[PDB]
C-alpha cells in the first residue's frame, strides 16, 4: 500500500521532463525549418552572384582587348 | 456579385490544372492532372473504389493509386477518364456550374483535328456550354509580359513549342513541336538511378522524382570542367532525407540528366537542341528582322526555372547567330504562369467575342464550326 | 499489487520517452547552433558576393563608355 | 515449457495438465527487454523468482523461466524454423507495397490478440522496427489494452450491417451453384 | 597442353555457375550458387561446421543448411560470403590457379557502380588476376546463335533484360530491368500451396520447388477456356511422388503461377508484361527499322523452356504491333546456355585484348580504371 504511493511520486517527474523537452524540441524544429529555408535561399543567391561575376569578368576582359 | 455575369478563367497542362474565379490575376485552385484506380482494390467495401483518386485527394495518397496519365503531350491515351476530371474541376474546386459561365481553355499547338470536335462534344452536348474558346498556348503569354515585338518559347511538361510571335501568328510555319519535356525527365531518372542502388519502379513514386527534381537539380555550364571537379566532394553531393527515410546524396546526378535537354542524342532522337531549332525558325523569316528578335527573347514555362538555363542560351546562340548588336533574353523570374497572366488578359477583352463559339453557332455549322471560323 | 504494476509500467514508459526526448532534444539544440552559425557564415559570404558583383556592374559600365 | 521444465525437477507430462501451463503463463510470465543485461541480474534473486503456490500444493519459483520461453517469439531459431521474427516479416510485407505508402503505416500499427497482452510486447517492437525501418517520421503502435476481443467487437459490426447481405450464402444459393458456391462468390 | 597458355571460360547467375576449361564449347562443372551454415550446429565436433555447405556437397544435403542466397538479382546482400564461393570454383572444380589464367565473367546490365570496383578488389589485390573482363550478359549470346540483326531478351532466374541489340549496344536506353524471375516464382508457390494442405516453409526445401517446377509446370494458352476444362480431371492433375513420400497432384497449380509472368499485377507491381516492355523499346528506335526486328526475335534463358512460352508471344505481339510482314521468334530449343556458347566466342577472340584489364592498367588509373575504359 505504501509502495503504491511512492511509485506515483516518480511518475509525475518523468512526465513533466518529457513535456518540457517536447515543448522546446518542437520550437527548435520550427526554428530549424525557418533557418534551413533561408539557408538554401542565400545559397541560391550566392550561386547566382558567383555566376554574375564570372560573366562580368569575361565581358570586361573583352572590353579591355577592344580598348587596346 | 452585382458586377457582371458569367465569367471564369482556366488552363490545363501536363503538370497542374490552373484555374480560378471571374476576373482574377492569379490562379486559385491548381491541382495535378492525374487519375488512377486501385492496384490495392481499395478495401472494396471501405468504399466501391471507383473515383480513380483524382485531385488533392489523389496526390495525397499515391500508394493505392496506379497513376495512369491520360494526356501525354498531344496524344490522349483515353477520353473516357477525362470525363471525371472536369467533373472534379468545375463542381468541386471552382464551385460553379459550367451551364452558366464561359470557359477559356488552352490549345496544344498543332493538335489533331479529330480532337477538337471530340472535346466540343463533351462541353456543348453534355455540359452545355453557350460560350467558350480554346486559345493557342504561347500567344497568350505575349500580351501579359508586355511584349509585342519578341520570340516566344513556351513549354513546361507538355510539348516544346518555338513560336516566333512578334507581329503575326498563323503564317509561315517557323514553328516546331517536340515531345521532350517534364514526363520525359521524370521517366529517365529511374533508369540511371539503377547504378546508385536506387529505383523508383512504378508510376506512383515516379511522380515524386519530379518533386525532388525541382528543388535541387541544376544544369551544368560546361560538362568538361565539371568532370574533374567531381573529385572535390563539395559542390556535388548533398544530403536529402527522403520523407519516409532513405538519404539520397545527389551530386553528379543533378547535372547529368538535364544535359539531355541540350543533347537529345541521349534518348535516340535526331531532334536538334532548343537553340538549333531557334535558328531553323529565324532563318525562314526575312533577313531584316533578326536584329530585333535577338534583342528580346521570351523564355517561359516551369522548365525555365532550373539553375543555369538562361546563361547557357546566351553562350550557344551567339555562336551560330549574328554577332554585332546586343542580345538579351527575357525570362520572367516566374515565367510558368505567364500563360495564365495572359489568360486573364483575353478573359477580360470584349473583342474576344469574335473568337469564341456561341451555343447556336455550333448547330448552324455542324461539328466543323470549330475549324470553319477558328484557325 | 496489480495496480502497482500498472503505475510501475507507466513509470517505465514515462522514463523511456523522457530520456529519449531529452536526448534528441539536446542533440537538436546543439545542431541548431551549428546550422545557425552556418547561416550567419553563408549570409556573410553572400553579402560579399553581392557587393562584389555590384562593383563589377559599375565597372563594366564605365569601361563600356571609355570604349565607345 | 514441459521440455525446459525438466531441468527444474518439474514435468507437466500429459496433455491434460499441459493446458494448465497456459493458465499460469498468462498471469506472470513476461518478456525480456534485453537478455544480455538481464543475464547478470540473475544473481540478484529479487526480480526473478516468485512464490507461486500450485492450487494442489507444489510451489514453483518461476524467475528466469519467465523471460526465457517468450524469447522464442522473436527468435524462432530455438525450435528449428528459419521463419524470421514478427518484425522481419513485417518488412517483407511493407517492401512489396508502393514506396510512397510507408510513412502512414508506421504512424499506426494494429497489434491485436491475446498474445499481445504479456509485459514487454509493444515497447520491444519500437526498438527492433526503427532499426531496419525508415527513420524520419514518428512511429506509434496501436495495441488496444484489451486487443484480444478486437475480432469480436468487429464481429458485432459486420453482424449489424445490411450490406453484409451481399456476402453470406443463402439456402438456395448452395443448390443453384453446387458445393463450389463458396469459392464462386466469396474469395 | 603444348598449345597456348593461360585461358579459361566462366559464367555465373541466379541458378548455376557455368564454367569450364580452356577453349571449350560447353560448360564442364556447373553447380548451384548457394551457401549457408547450420541451423542444426553440425555435431559441432563432427567438424567445426564452417564451410556454409556450398557446391554439390551443399545441394546434396539441404536439411542441415539454412540456404541464404547472396546475390538476389542485382543486390548483393553480403560480399563476405562471396569470398568462399570463388574459393570453391577455381580451386576445387576448375582445378586451376587464378594467378595464371584470365577470367571472363558476366555483367548484370546496369549494375551499381560501387560493385564493379569492389569485385576488382577481390581479384586483382587478393586473387591476383593479370587479365580479366566482365562482358554484358545478353550481347554475348547474339554472336553465338549466328545473329547480327535481332532483338535479345535474355533472362533466367536473375533479372529480365530487354536488349535490342542488332546493330549497336550502349546508345539510347531502349533497355529495361525487372526483378521478376526464378526466385520470384520459387517463393510465390509456397503461398498458394497453403490452400492445398502443402507448405514448403523454410528456404532449404524452397529450392526443391524449382526442381519439380522445371519438369511439369506449364503455361496456359487461354485461362478462360482452361477454367471450364478444370471439371475434366484428365489434363490437370498428375501423380508426382515426392522423393521422400508425399504425392502432389499438381494440375491447376501448373498454369496458375506462370500466369504471373504475363500478369505482374498478381504481385503488386505496375511493371508491364514482357510483351509491352518490348513495344517500349521498339517505339524508341527509328520507324524504318521495325520490319526486320519482328522477322527475328532472340528469346533466350532457362525461363523460355516451359511449355507454351513462344506461341503465346506470337499472339499478344501481333495485336499491338504492325500487321503486314511475317513475324518469327527465334527461341533456340536450348536457349539457356546461349550466353555460354557466346562466352566461348569472345574467349577465343584476340580483339578482346582491347577490352579486358591488365594488371598494370589498374595501378596506372586507380580503381576507376573499370569505368574509365569500359562502359
Ligand atoms: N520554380 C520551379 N522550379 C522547377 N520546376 C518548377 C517550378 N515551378 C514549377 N515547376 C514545374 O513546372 C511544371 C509545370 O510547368 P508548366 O509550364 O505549367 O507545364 P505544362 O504547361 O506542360 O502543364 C511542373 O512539373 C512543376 O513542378
Ligand atoms: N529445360 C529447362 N526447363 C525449365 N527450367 C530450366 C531448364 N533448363 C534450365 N532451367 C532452369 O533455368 C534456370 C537457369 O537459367 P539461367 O538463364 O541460366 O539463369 P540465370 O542467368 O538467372 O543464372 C535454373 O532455375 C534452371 O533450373
Ligand atoms: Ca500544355
Ligand atoms: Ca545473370
Amino acid at each position: 500500500a505504501r509502495k503504491l504511493v511512492i511509485i506515483e511520486s516518480d511518475l509525475e517527474r518523468a512526465e513533466e521532463r518529457a513535456e518540457l523537452s517536447e515543448g522546446k524540441c518542437a520550437e527548435l524544429e520550427e526554428e530549424l525549418k525557418t533557418v534551413t529555408n533561408n539557408l538554401k535561399s542565400l545559397e541560391a543567391q550566392a550561386e547566382k552572384y558567383s555566376q554574375k561575376e564570372d560573366k562580368y569578368e569575361e565581358e570586361i576582359k573583352v572590353l579591355s582587348d577592344k580598348l587596346k | 456579385d452585382e458586377d457582371e455575369t458569367t465569367a471564369l478563367v482556366c488552363d490545363n497542362g501536363s503538370g497542374l490544372v490552373k484555374a480560378g474565379f471571374a476576373g482574377d490575376d492569379a490562379p486559385r485552385a491548381v491541382f495535378p492532372s492525374i487519375v488512377g484506380r486501385p492496384r490495392h482494390q481499395g478495401v472494396m467495401v471501405g468504399m466501391g473504389q471507383k473515383d480513380s483518386y483524382v485531385g488533392d485527394e489523389a496526390q495525397s495518397k499515391r500508394g493505392i493509386l496506379t497513376l495512369k496519365y491520360p494526356i501525354e503531350h498531344g496524344i490522349i491515351t483515353n477520353w473516357d477518364d477525362m470525363e471525371k476530371i472536369w467533373h472534379h474541376t468545375f463542381y468541386n474546386e471552382l464551385r460553379v456550374a459550367p451551364e452558366e459561365h464561359p470557359t477559356l481553355l488552352t490549345e496544344a499547338p498543332l493538335n489533331p483535328k479529330a480532337n477538337r470536335e471530340k472535346m466540343t462534344q463533351i462541353m456543348f452536348e453534355t455540359f452545355n456550354v453557350p460560350a467558350m474558346y480554346v486559345a493557342i498556348q504561347a500567344v497568350l503569354s505575349l500580351y501579359a509580359s508586355g511584349r509585342t515585338t519578341g520570340i516566344v518559347l513556351d513549354s513546361g511538361d507538355g510539348v516544346t513549342h518555338n513560336v516566333p510571335i512578334y507581329e503575326g501568328y498563323a503564317l509561315p510555319h517557323a514553328i516546331m513541336r517536340l515531345d521532350l519535356a517534364g514526363r520525359d525527365l521524370t521517366d529517365y531518372l529511374m533508369k540511371i538511378l539503377t547504378e546508385r542502388g536506387y529505383s523508383f519502379v512504378t508510376t506512383a513514386e515516379r511522380e515524386i522524382v519530379r518533386d525532388i527534381k525541382e528543388k535541387l537539380c541544376y544544369v551544368a555550364l560546361d560538362f568538361e570542367n565539371e568532370m574533374a571537379t567531381a573529385a572535390s566532394s563539395s559542390s556535388l553531393e548533398k544530403s536529402y532525407e527522403l520523407p519516409d527515410g532513405q538519404v539520397i546524396t545527389i551530386g553528379n546526378e543533378r547535372f547529368r540528366c538535364p544535359e539531355t535537354l541540350f543533347q537529345p542524342s541521349f534518348i535516340g532522337m535526331e531532334s536538334a537542341g532548343i537553340h538549333e531549332t531557334t535558328y531553323n525558325s529565324i532563318m525562314k523569316c526575312d533577313i531584316d528582322i533578326r536584329k530585333d528578335l535577338y534583342a528580346n527573347n521570351v523564355m517561359s514555362g516551369g522548365t525555365t526555372m532550373y539553375p543555369g538555363i538562361a546563361d547557357r542560351m546566351q553562350k550557344e546562340i551567339t555562336a551560330l547567330a549574328p554577332s554585332t548588336m546586343k542580345i538579351k533574353i527575357i525570362a520572367p523570374p516566374e515565367r510558368k504562369y505567364s500563360v495564365w497572366i495572359g489568360g486573364s488578359i483575353l478573359a477580360s477583352l470584349s473583342t474576344f467575342q469574335q473568337m469564341w463559339i456561341t451555343k447556336q453557332e455550333y448547330d448552324e455549322a455542324g461539328p466543323s464550326i470549330v475549324h470553319r471560323k477558328c484557325f
